[PDB]
């Protein structure tokens, strides 16, 4: 029994060990209470404005659309405190944790941006934070490990499995199943068991709300499409949510194609996996013929995850949103292009969204289209990875 | 009716059950079959058997590593069902329960999974990441194929949950000792036991962190029908990988001692 | 002959080789023209808002003033695109460069934040950028070297002298003296020959303007004091300028004390040097008895400079602003304190300002005072330096 | 009146001046004095001498490194004035000009600096980072102590600058060959020369990038009173640090050839 619908069509649910159901119900009740609480909303708004720096800019590209009929705006979540959109909903969930009388935080992280967000919110709001991170990600996103630890968070490398995001997720959930009486599990994406896909959407939806207001101010109309990368789905559903009922606005989500879909080394379950049950949810996943969960791959740690949030699977199934993929090399080209022609260093995650927008433009350069890309994070965490690659390719 | 018959026999002898858990195919198919025959010969009243899964979220490192050993030996669910057929062919009355994760059951059809269980002679299935709230198609398929669906009673179960578990479950009720995941190193209630009896639930087996005879005796004295031990058993396997005969001897001593404690 | 006064009392002037005077006069005329040009001001404003992300937040500290009568706000220049205040005036000077028909940029950098700003503005506005950086700074501020190069700037290590900021300055000026026909020298601080101290102040003064509006909104009065670190002087004069005529508002500038003033290993010429002529200006400097320019030292590359902008020397001389120093160890403690108790990772430069504010509070904890610290940058560039230090100290 | 007398003598012989630059004390005090005596013996008409400064902003790497060598030998401005006294004691009529950076002049009093110049017998001072716009206290102090203040005429000098340089300067006018900093590797105007003469400026010496006899001849043929060469000279010092006698021989050959070219 729940207050809110745990499903998006066939997808979603609460597929966790029985021991954790009361924690999930408690979280749902606290969220529903907080959403109607003017004092909670005021506190959340104040943190977003005066601490995190909202609203974020909407930047018109000056150079990369030259010679085409594409107008491109970037929603600048890279300018948020912490360096990514992750900070929005962590501030909200941290307030929920306090509301429920919890003093400890468990989080998982891949790119380290949710880890950094969790750590900074815990420092601000007086919570004890421990963060699981795959050992491969500890290496390729090292600047964020340093940032988390400087802010007093405990960072726990995970060496099992692929030593990436799904493995950090597993450990976080295992931890929570024994520590939920005192710890809140601050899940970092729009996935997992109900109520997390709903809470994460509602605490990220200011991205699309602001975007709509900003594009109406600057262009006097809605975008032809909004484009976002999709790991678990939080920055994309955050951008999408306020446009879902604007039927003329395209919603485009970009999964990581890794080395190419044909190689099987990717993170694109929505279009190339099949429905399964894992990480507390019924959702598309990368799985073997027998139903073992497959390891994903992406150059970007934040997209390196073998499933996807259930609301995206639903929006796809009814045709309201379209999903595509972008390979490592396509993302790297977009990264370089934004650096050199707009002076913005994007996260490699965000570079997948930008790459698809550039493709929409280049493939049909006389097509009139007004596009917004969600620039979900800055690329400081990625600059050593990208440098090593370019060097090992001449450049 | 294998659980029903077992518990009736145990009750007439004023006895509790001892039920070991192992992972099917750990450390290899042949050695796993010998391990299981040793458990039974040493006095196991029933078995709980894991099918290796890539991401076992209710399990701690000991059983995580059991799954990995089985995968290193190339064990698949198909091979597990082959093993199950062989075990049942040898042992016609011992209740056999499977520990499953949802995706392995859901994968290519829930009904088809429970049908395969019935054909090889499995008696119960516990799906670890399906709570009662999500259980309808699983327990329906289970009952259609004469399989007992097993449900969990956690230490802080409210009355509604107690009533649901009593009504939906068959075979036995899993009485969780504590929160957390499986693990010997982490050791773990009369009110729950009495309430389950009041609601005519299947008999309760206590599990999680039971690694000593004293804990088994305490479970039965508190009114549980018996106890389950997994990690303690698996540790003996892990410790003796290079010494297969010493492995079986230590398994036999441990299981015999745990079973003796169930008579308290 | 100039349009504007090149001096602040005794300090300032245009002490450059004769060859460069026409370039300085041209720059002055272009600035004066641009300041009265509504189209220029609109373009500058648009970049500041929609590209750089102004206005920046004013954050009230929740935790670090507990148990005292100090109220502390941080002006969040760390949230500006690029990660520091440097971006403000680079956007303005880049527009001036274009206005003068220049297509090339020369810049110097120490912390690498002015370098990053110069590089990003050049990428955006279509200029060819070369950046001089001391070889010591290339090492201790390495993340910014990677960022500059990814954005297509040429980064030239300088090995002469102390291999820090003053040496990069020297090389930039030497370059300009031969390339001024096609290159604009984008000086990164409120120092050097007229008109740079004036231009840099006018293109940074939005910091104090915003601060004043924000503190009036939140507190209904002006601050008791505003506090900023001082390298060459740009973030401090940017914060100070709008308060100079508000006589009740204290202006406090914080020079680097390095290993301690008594060691001679510091960067605090305003209070511990003496007037000299160097880098195009008459200003306080660290110099030997004979008048050789001394090498400075600070743990923070952005403050590691043996002189100071002339307007700060003037404000000091008349008593309108007070200047103090903060040692390496004091700055490091402030860095750690902000990380752990407010969830903000500050630049080591900015940590000097914060350290002095914390001292004002701790020394007189029952003194009622409303303080603003200019948080001039984020500390991502510093996290590897700080980590190495803490490790080499237990921690 | 040493410049006035020099240029009158050169004019009566229909001759241009050749004026070498070196850094005082490079590579050491004693070798520097021998270098300077060799320059004079080889035909230098006047000298331009640098006082080592920590941050010489108008100088390229060759003369930067000359300053560093002098500092490695422990050379101070006090020691430079000792050297100057010795040079003047040997050579009573040759014009001696100093290349200074502003802080060394300003340091402990502008007036006191020019007073020290007068006492040792210096004839001119060129302060490289003081433009005419900032020059008042410098040129006033210079004239008070019978020192010629030297000013720069850059290639793109406007008429106002030409008039100012003509009026403020004494001794000679520095005609800059090109923009940039000092350097042999970077080679560098009749209108400026004619205008300076029209405004009765001190005679023009062309400097920056003059490293060949051909350039000296070209300077004088264009109407300049002579030419200055620094980096070319200093390179010969740098090249022969381990061979002091070969150094002086190569210095002598070069200076003699450059002086010969001034007769064109
Ligand atoms: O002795 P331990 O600590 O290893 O515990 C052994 C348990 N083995 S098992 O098959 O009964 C078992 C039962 C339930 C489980 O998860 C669930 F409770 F969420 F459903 C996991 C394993
Ligand atoms: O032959 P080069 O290229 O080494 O040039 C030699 C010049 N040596 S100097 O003393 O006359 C000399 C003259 C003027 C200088 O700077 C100023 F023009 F800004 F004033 C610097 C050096
Ligand atoms: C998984 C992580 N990051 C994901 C991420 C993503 C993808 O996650 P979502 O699909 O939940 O937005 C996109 N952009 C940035 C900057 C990100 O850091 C993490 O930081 O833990
Ligand atoms: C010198 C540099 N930085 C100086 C700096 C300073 C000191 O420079 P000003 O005194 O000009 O603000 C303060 N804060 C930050 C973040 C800085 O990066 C540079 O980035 O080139
Ligand atoms: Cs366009
Ligand atoms: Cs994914
Ligand atoms: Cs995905
Ligand atoms: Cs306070
Ligand atoms: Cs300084
Ligand atoms: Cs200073």
């Amino acid at each position: 029994t729940t207050l809110l619908n745990p499903y998006f069509g066939e997808f979603g649910g609460m597929y966790v060990p029985q021991i954790l159901m009361p924690a999930l119900n408690q979280l749902e009740e606290a969220f529903v209470s907080a959403q109607k609480d003017p004092e909670f909303q005021a506190q959340f708004a104040d943190l977003l404005k005066n601490y995190a720096g909202r609203p974020t800019a909407l930047t018109k590209c000056q150079n990369i659309t030259a010679g085409t009929r594409t107008t491109l705006y970037l929603k600048r979540e890279d300018l948020l405190h912490g360096g990514a959109h992750k900070t929005n909903q962590v501030l909200g969930q941290a307030l929920l944790a306090k509301r429920m009388g919890k003093s400890e935080i468990i989080a998982e992280t891949g790119a380290g941006q949710h880890g950094v967000a969790s750590a900074l919110a815990s420092a601000l709001l007086g919570l004890k934070c421990r963060i699981y991170m795959g050992a491969k990600d500890v290496e390729r996103q090292s600047p964020n490990v340093f940032r988390m630890r400087l802010m007093g968070a405990e960072v726990i490398p995970v060496h099992s499995g692929s030593a990436t995001l799904k493995d950090a997720c597993n450990e976080a959930l295992r931890d929570w199943s024994g520590s939920y009486e005192t710890a809140h599990y601050m899940l970092g994406t729009a996935a997992g068991p109900h109520p997390y896909p709903t809470i994460v959407r509602e605490f990220q939806r200011m991205i699309g709300e602001e975007t709509k207001a900003q594009i109406l101010d600057k262009e006097g109309r809605l975008p032809d499409a909004v484009i976002a990368c999709v790991g678990g789905g939080s920055n994309a559903i955050g951008m999408f949510a306020d446009f879902i009922n604007d039927t003329s606005v395209g919603l485009i989500g970009v999964e990581p194609g890794g080395h190419g879909i044909e190689t099987g080394e990717h993170g694109a379950p929505l279009k190339h996996g099949r429905v399964g049950i894992y990480f507390g949810m019924k959702a598309p996943m990368m799985q073997t013929a027998d139903g073992q969960i497959e390891e994903s791959y992406s150059i970007s740690a934040g997209l390196d995850f073998p499933s996807v949030g259930p609301q995206h699977a639903y929006l796809n199934s009814i045709g309201r949103a379209d999903y595509v993929s972008i390979t490592d090399d396509e993302a790297l080209e977009a990264f370089k292009t934004l650096c050199r022609h707009e002076g913005i260093i994007p996260a490699l995650e965000s570079s997948h969204a930008l790459a698809h927008a550039l493709k929409m433009m280049r493939e049909q350069p006389e097509k009139e289209q007004l596009l917004v890309v969600n620039l979900s994070g800055r690329g400081d965490k990625d600059i050593f990875t990208v440098h090593d690659i370019l060097k090992a390719r001449g450049e | 009716e294998r659980y029903e018959n077992l518990f009736a026999q145990l009750n007439d002898r004023r006895e509790g059950a001892f039920v070991p858990f192992v992972t099917l195919g750990d450390p290899g198919i042949e050695q796993s079959l010998k391990i299981i025959d040793t458990l039974i010969d040493a006095g196991a009243d029933a078995l709980e058997l894991g099918v290796p899964f890539s991401d076992p979220l209710a399990d701690g490192p000991t059983i995580q590593n059991a799954n990995l050993r089985a995968f290193a030996a190339g064990v698949t669910p198909a091979q597990c069902f082959e093993m199950l057929a062989l075990i049942r062919e040898k042992h016609p009355t011992i209740p056999i329960g499977l520990l499953m994760y949802a995706n392995l059951v859901f994968n290519n059809g829930i009904d088809a999974f429970y049908a395969r269980c019935e054909q090889v002679g499995v008696d119960s299935v516990l799906v670890a990441d399906v709570p009662v709230e999500e259980s309808a198609p699983f327990r329906q398929a289970a009952l259609r194929h004469n399989i007992a669906p097993i449900f969990i009673c956690p230490p802080n179960a409210d009355d509604d949950l107690l009533r649901q578990v009593a009504s939906y479950g068959r075979g036995y009720t899993y009485l969780l000792s504590r929160s957390g995941v499986t693990g010997a190193e982490n050791r773990g209630l009369h009110h729950l036991i009495e309430k389950l009896k009041e609601y005519h639930a299947a008999p309760a087996l206590q599990g999680f962190g039971i690694s000593s005879p004293e804990q088994v005796s305490a479970a039965v004295r508190a009114g549980a029908a018996g106890a389950i031990s997994g990690s303690a058993i698996v540790k003996i396997i892990e410790k003796n990988l290079a010494s297969p005969k010493q492995m079986l001897a230590e398994l036999r001593s441990f299981v015999s001692a745990m079973k003796a404690a169930s008579r308290a």
